[PDB]
């Protein structure tokens, strides 16, 4: 069932717009790609890992080394083992992997609580008519300062103060 | 010459390879290869390329050296006849495929004009076409009164040049039921195949197409035609409107993708999937270069991914609605990863 | 915008480290192919060497 | 740049291309455009008259029959004319005296001809006079 | 039918070589029209650049080909623009130049095409007949009173790198009221504005259609050169076919006598 | 085919040089004589060996007829060389 395996991380690319950018995710993606191609190469270009000693020894009749040659065979049944050393490596990458994938995700529903709330503070608590006007100093800490030192220092100006607004004649 | 048109013939044999070397006689099509006038090295080259596929298990290939004498090479196509008839005889549905027959009319030559009988048209003997016709019309499709069996047949001829117009080639044009020519610049310009689309035919597109092929994708074969004829009107116009250039690339694509590599033969599960995604532009929205490795991932894909459609699509014999649906989504699949 | 930048990140977090754990443990089931791709060298080579 | 450039370039064959000069004296539509060197942005449409572009050599002097001289910033006088002359095949007396009275028999025509061939009335005159 | 093909060729060749001579007899025309022509374009466009004569906004529309009925790319790229010009702006007055541009122009829209004028590619872009054209229009419909209006011009870089490019047209409100019109002063008295519009309007098509003809002189020099490459192409096909199946039949021939005996 | 093959060479004048006018129209890239060098003269094959270069840059240039003014202009040097030979 190697299909859900690459399932999720092509479900992932799909969703990836936050994840674009992986500069060594794909290739850890190609890596794992390449051993299974590799994998299904052995398996079907490879013949059995086994000697058609039944009858080919037999088509060799003065051979005099079937013998020795399917010793050798069944001697290296176990040319070597294999290599899951990955016992404590796994634990350390999981853990890191983790620990930062869940403070991501907490961030994530942080943030969406966040947005959901200021909204809310937004849809109907935005009272943009009666509103005291000195109070937007009292909303933001730096109005109060910076309208002090806007017009302490000497300028009664700021870039473009009314970029929005007009400033209107008489009439 | 040097066409590889052997090689053609080399790669349909093959192909009894996936339905002969199970077990089904109705799917089993017994080749036997000949071997008329050819370089002694050129039949070891076969004889390898035989074993190391494991073709010889299902192909006899009667030989005839060009070293070997005239009347040798004139009677073997006499005997893959025989051979022909001792197989399809007995019951079973059977195949032949003849090799250069060029040099047999070469061998019919060195008999007739050496020994005392006078020439005929194009200084070649006058029962080329007698001979010609006694070779392939052995071939047929026998009914169930002679047990249904079959001797399809796939001669091969030689020209000069790609020369269609000839006395034996367009005589045996006449003799045989099917043509696939083989250009020289195709043969050099853009595809290991280099078969002519337009060029080649065969009288019977309908009955005896592989159901795949025609019972879901008939829309498939029209379109086949359709695009050969569009690219054939794909020279120097200019660009009348956008259809003409969608058809245009769209074909183009689809040709770049359809030469079956050389000993590759694996068929009768995606065959249709080529048209339908270029239709359905699933391969079409890939570049024309990549497809050269897009054509073998979505392979892939539907194998070891669709496997249950794509076993379906070799066995059940049909590419259903449900099915085209299920391949739409592998092509989804395809498309995304 | 804001809860749209968060939008993508809602069903991501279901299987990013399922991902970095299916293309981490299988890339390391390797070594049973490259074992069995030595012992059937070592075939090859001995099957050969009976052939000659 | 230095100097004063003129684009003499009419319709028919351009003839001056921001080569320098000392004058460009020009006979203006409101009237006698003596731009000298350098000039102010300022563009005119031209009456029938004479150009002595002096360049740093001499004024030569082409009785002119139209154009607009831009003068632009760069002390370029854009005189695209509608006609060329030269200093010396632009003097004559014959062929200044009998066209425009032949071409008075023109206007002899209607009341929008005549309208028309009124320009042509003085239009000769021009040249024989700054022929000089 | 080989031999037929093959003098068929040859004389649809001979024909090709006769108008590449004719091309090169307009040609010459046309280079010379259009070499003055850029220069007294550019004399009223020193001003365009001394003053910024950007044009704001009953808008007609108009398209570049001399008198001849198309040559490769000549009078479809035009085409092209014509019908983009008509989907976009249905109700702008269409300006009918020449024939292949009249033809095409009377193709869209029966309402947008003004005039009809023919003829006009009869040889270099004359600075009278091109006068008389714009005064014409100048005189027609109210074309000052045209807000704006988009020279759909031949843009010929150096062989036949063009389409009927567009460009905008300074007119007599456009001229005095420039930004930058504040740099050249006019005259409450002397009218300049719509002088100014009236002659860049005759700068600017003269200029346009001797780059025009130029172009199409070129399409008489770069799209018959094409037809003529496929002739020659053609021709050595054919010669080598004739040549093939002359040798062949005395071959046969000779072939068939000792045969015979 | 024998003729040529038998002869240390080919000079082949073909018919169309000479209906240019040309009295001795030998084709450029057709002659090939082996053995020449054996036989050449040292100070002549000194100018032939540019104007063997010359002959086949012309051969090889005058394809763009129709297309020759964007030609690279050391190419009309190249095609005028070709012509003066």
């Amino acid at each position: 069932a190697k299909s859900a395996a690459n399932k999720l991380d092509w479900a992932k690319v799909i969703s990836s717009l936050r994840i674009t950018g992986s500069t060594a995710t794909q290739l850890s993606s190609f890596k794992k790609r390449n051993d299974e191609a590799r994998r299904q190469l052995l398996e079907l270009q490879s013949q059995p890992t086994e000697v058609d000693f039944s009858h080919y020894r037999s088509v060799l009749k003065n051979t005099s080394v079937i013998d020795k040659i399917e010793s050798y065979v069944k001697q290296y049944k176990p040319v070597k083992i294999d290599a899951s050393k990955q016992l404590q490596v796994i634990e350390s990458f999981e853990k890191h992997a983790m620990t930062n994938a869940k403070e991501t995700e907490s961030l994530v529903s942080k943030e969406l609580k966040d947005l959901q709330s200021t909204l809310d503070n937004i849809q109907s608590a935005r009272p943009f008519d009666e509103l005291t006007v000195d109070d937007l100093t009292k909303i933001k800490p730096e109005i109060d300062a910076k309208v002090e030192e806007m017009v302490k220092k000497g300028k009664w100006d700021v870039p473009g103060y009314k970029d929005r607004f007009g400033n209107l004649n008489v009439m | 010459r040097q066409t590889g048109k052997t090689a053609v013939a080399l790669d349909t044999i093959l192909n009894q390879k996936r339905w002969n070397n199970g077990s089904d006689e109705s799917k089993k099509l017994y080749c036997v290869y000949v071997a008329v006038g050819q370089k002694r090295s050129t039949v070891a080259q076969l004889v390898q390329t035989l074993e190391q596929h494991d073709a010889m298990k299902y192909s006899i290939i009667v030989a005839a050296t060009a070293s070997e004498a005239a009347p040798l090479q004139y009677l073997a196509p006499f005997t893959a006849a025989s051979i022909g008839e001792w197989f399809r005889d007995n019951g079973k549905h059977a195949l032949i495929v003849y090799d250069d027959l060029s040099k047999q009319a070469v061998a019919y030559r060195q008999l007739s004009l050496l020994l005392r009988r006078p020439p005929g048209r194009e200084a070649y003997p006058g029962d080329v076409f007698y001979l010609h016709s006694r070779l392939l019309e052995r071939a047929a499709k026998l009914s169930e009164k002679e047990g249904s069996g079959s001797l399809t047949a796939l001669p091969v001829i030689e020209t000069q040049g790609g020369d269609v117009s000839a006395y034996i080639p367009t005589n045996v044009i006449s003799i045989t039921d099917g043509q696939i020519f083989l250009e020289a610049e195709l043969f050099y310009k853009g595809i290991r195949p280099a078969i002519n689309v337009g060029l080649s035919v065969s009288r019977v597109g309908s009955a005896a197409q592989v159901k795949a092929l025609k019972q879901v994708a008939g829309s498939l074969k029209l379109f086949l035609a359709q695009y050969r004829e569009v690219a054939a009107f794909a020279q120097f116009g200019s660009d009348l409107d956008a259809s003409t250039k969608q058809t245009l690339v769209r074909g183009e694509r689809l040709t770049q993708l359809l030469k079956q590599n050389q000993y590759s033969p694996l068929a009768t599960e995606e065959q249709v999937p080529l048209i339908y995604a270029g239709v359905n532009g699933h391969l079409d929205g890939i570049e024309l270069s990549r497809i050269g490795e897009f054509e073998s991932s979505f392979l892939s894909y539907l194998k070891s991914n669709h496997n249950e459609l794509l076993t379906e699509i070799r066995e059940k014999g049909e590419l259903s609605k449900e099915l085209l649906a299920s391949l739409k989504s592998a092509t989804e699949s395809f498309v995304a990863t | 915008d804001r809860i749209d930048s968060v939008s993508q990140l809602q069903n991501v977090a279901e299987t990013t480290k399922v991902l970095f754990d299916v293309s981490k443990e299988t890339v390391e089931l390797e070594s049973e192919a490259f074992e069995l791709k030595q012992k059937v060298e070592l075939a090859h080579e001995a099957k050969a060497v009976l052939d000659s | 740049s230095s100097g004063l450039k003129l684009q003499f370039a009419l319709p028919h064959e351009t003839l001056y291309s921001g080569s320098e000069v000392t004058q460009v004296n020009l006979p203006a539509k409101s009237g006698r455009i003596g731009v000298l060197a350098n000039h102010v942005p300022t563009v005119e449409q031209l009456l029938p008259g004479v150009v002595e572009v002096m360049e740093g050599s001499n004024s030569k002097k082409f009785f002119i029959s139209g154009g607009f001289a831009t003068v632009q910033p760069d002390s370029q006088l854009c005189v695209t004319a509608i006609e060329a002359f030269p200093l010396e095949s632009f003097s004559q007396e014959n062929i200044k005296n009998l066209l425009a009275e032949a071409k008075k028999n023109v206007s002899s025509s209607d009341a929008r001809e005549a309208a028309e061939a009124a320009i042509q009335v003085e239009v000769l005159e021009n040249l024989q006079s700054v022929l000089k | 039918e080989v031999e037929m093909r093959l003098k068929s060729i040859k004389n649809i060749e001979k024909i090709t070589k006769t108008m590449k001579i004719v091309a090169s007899t307009r040609l010459s025309k046309a280079e010379k029209a259009k070499i003055s022509a850029k220069k007294m374009d550019e004399a009223e466009q020193l001003f365009y650049k001394n003053a910024e004569t950007k044009n704001l906004d009953k808008e007609l529309i108009v398209a570049i080909t001399s008198d001849k009925g198309l040559c490769g790319s000549i009078h479809s790229q035009l085409a092209k623009a014509v019908r983009r010009h008509l989907n976009d702006q249905p109700n702008a007055d269409i300006v009918t130049i020449g024939d292949k541009i009249k033809m095409q122009l009377l193709r869209t829209h029966p309402n947008n095409i003004k005039l009809s004028i023919n003829g006009i590619g009869k040889d270099a872009p004359t600075f009278q007949e091109s006068a008389l054209i714009a005064d014409k229009l100048l005189s027609v419909m109210k074309a000052g009173t045209y807000p704006k209006i988009s020279i759909f011009y031949n843009d010929p870089v150096s062989s036949l790198s063009f389409e009927p490019s567009e460009k905008p047209i300074f007119n007599a409100k456009t001229i005095e009221q420039s930004p930058s019109f504040g740099k050249f002063e006019i005259d409450t008295d002397a009218n300049v504005p719509r002088d100014l519009f009236e002659y860049t309007l005759a700068n600017q098509m003269l200029t346009a259609m001797a780059q025009g003809y130029a172009a199409e002189i070129s399409a008489r020099r770069n799209a018959m050169d094409n037809a003529s490459k496929n002739a020659g192409d053609m021709i050595n096909r054919y010669s080598i076919l004739y040549n093939r199946t002359r040798q062949a039949v005395i071959t046969n021939e000779l072939v068939d006598i000792i045969t015979g005996a």
